[PDB]
């Protein structure tokens, strides 16, 4: 997260860390949607142009975390994966279309003050909340700047970061990039003339873009951090997987499995 | 720079 | 019924609000 700030403890209890076993490194964000299912971006796990193809045994999922690096003995739960499911029509060749994946935990996690699932939206929520100019929230442990001076600058955050960003009109999204955008994506960020900044960055991918409904007080996952071009560039916007448009696939996978 | 986690998970 | 979701034990459930959520809600009414 570029130009965000420190999360409060428990502010995002559905935030999941994808953790590589060997070498030990932060892979990506994810989110908790029930006691045994985790939602993330497909490109976190599978991207053949860079020979990236992670397996159930390559990864741990860490839930309830605040610190990026500490083993938070009293608070976090570490789980292994039973099975990974990638959208069958996930398009890694040209635009990261349908950038979505589900992961089933080997055992259920116990909820607590620090571990709690986010809601997926229904039709009415999606139609009310997904409108240009409205703001959602992005969280993660990814980089604080696109680039920095080696061994001097920082870098990676020490605790979870948070930034609030407005949804941007579809035509402005389209004009900002040569990449072919589909209806399975939306874009968010400030416009160059607005004098605020903020973006997701490396390591934030797969994490949740969430919105709060004023009428029932619940948080909904509307997007997944998918892609962009650098971090926090002027006249550039982050792109997000459209969770609602892909809800039917989620429903199939959870029901069948 | 990660603190180590129980090696049961990493073996 | 439907499993509880999107209500945080340390915030909504204790009627506390986080430092910046007010910014999100205000965006709905401009
Ligand atoms: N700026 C935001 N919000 N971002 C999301 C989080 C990571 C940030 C840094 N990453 C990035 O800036 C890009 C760099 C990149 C750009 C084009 C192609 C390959 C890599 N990685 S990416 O994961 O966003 C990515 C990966 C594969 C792709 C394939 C086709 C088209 C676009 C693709 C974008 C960008
Ligand atoms: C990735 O690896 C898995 C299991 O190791 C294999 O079954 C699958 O075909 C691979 N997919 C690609 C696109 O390389």
């Amino acid at each position: 997260i570029v130009e965000g700030s420190d999360a409060e403890i428990g502010m995002s209890p559905w935030q999941v860390m994808l953790f590589r076993k060997s070498p030990q490194e932060l892979l990506c964000g994810a989110s908790l949607i029930s006691d045994r299912w985790v939602l993330t971006a497909a490109h976190c796990l599978l991207y053949p142009p860079w020979d990236k193809n992670f397996t159930e045994n390559d990864l741990l999922v860490r839930i309830g975390k605040h610190s990026r690096t500490r083993y938070e003995r009293n608070i976090e739960k570490i789980s292994m994966l039973e099975k990974i499911y990638i959208h069958p029509r996930y398009n890694w060749r040209e635009n990261l279309d349908r950038d979505i994946a589900l992961m089933k935990l080997k055992k259920p996690v116990a909820f607590s003050d620090y571990i709690h699932p986010v809601c997926l939206p229904d039709r009415e929520t999606a139609a009310s909340l997904l409108q240009a100019g409205y703001k959602g929230r992005v969280t993660g442990w990814g980089n604080l700047k696109e680039t920095w001076t080696a061994n001097v600058g920082k870098g990676q955050p020490s605790v979870l970061q948070v930034v609030n960003l407005p949804i941007v009109e579809r035509p402005v999204c389209k004009d900002s990039t040569r990449i072919r955008i589909t209806d399975n994506m939306f874009c968010a960020g400030y416009k160059p003339d607005e004098g605020k900044r903020g973006d997701a960055c490396e390591g934030d991918s797969g994490g949740p873009f969430v919105m709060k409904s004023p009428f029932n007080n619940r948080w909904y996952q509307m997007g997944i951090v998918s892609w962009g071009e650098g971090c926090d560039r002027d006249g550039k916007y982050g792109f997000y997987t459209h969770v609602f448009r892909l809800k039917k696939w989620i429903q199939k996978v959870i029901d069948q499995f | 720079d990660f603190e180590e986690i129980p090696e049961e998970y990493l073996q | 019924g439907e499993a509880d979701c999107g209500l945080r034990p340390l915030f909504e459930k204790k009627s506390l609000e986080d430092k910046t959520e007010r910014e999100l809600l205000e965006s709905y009414i401009d």
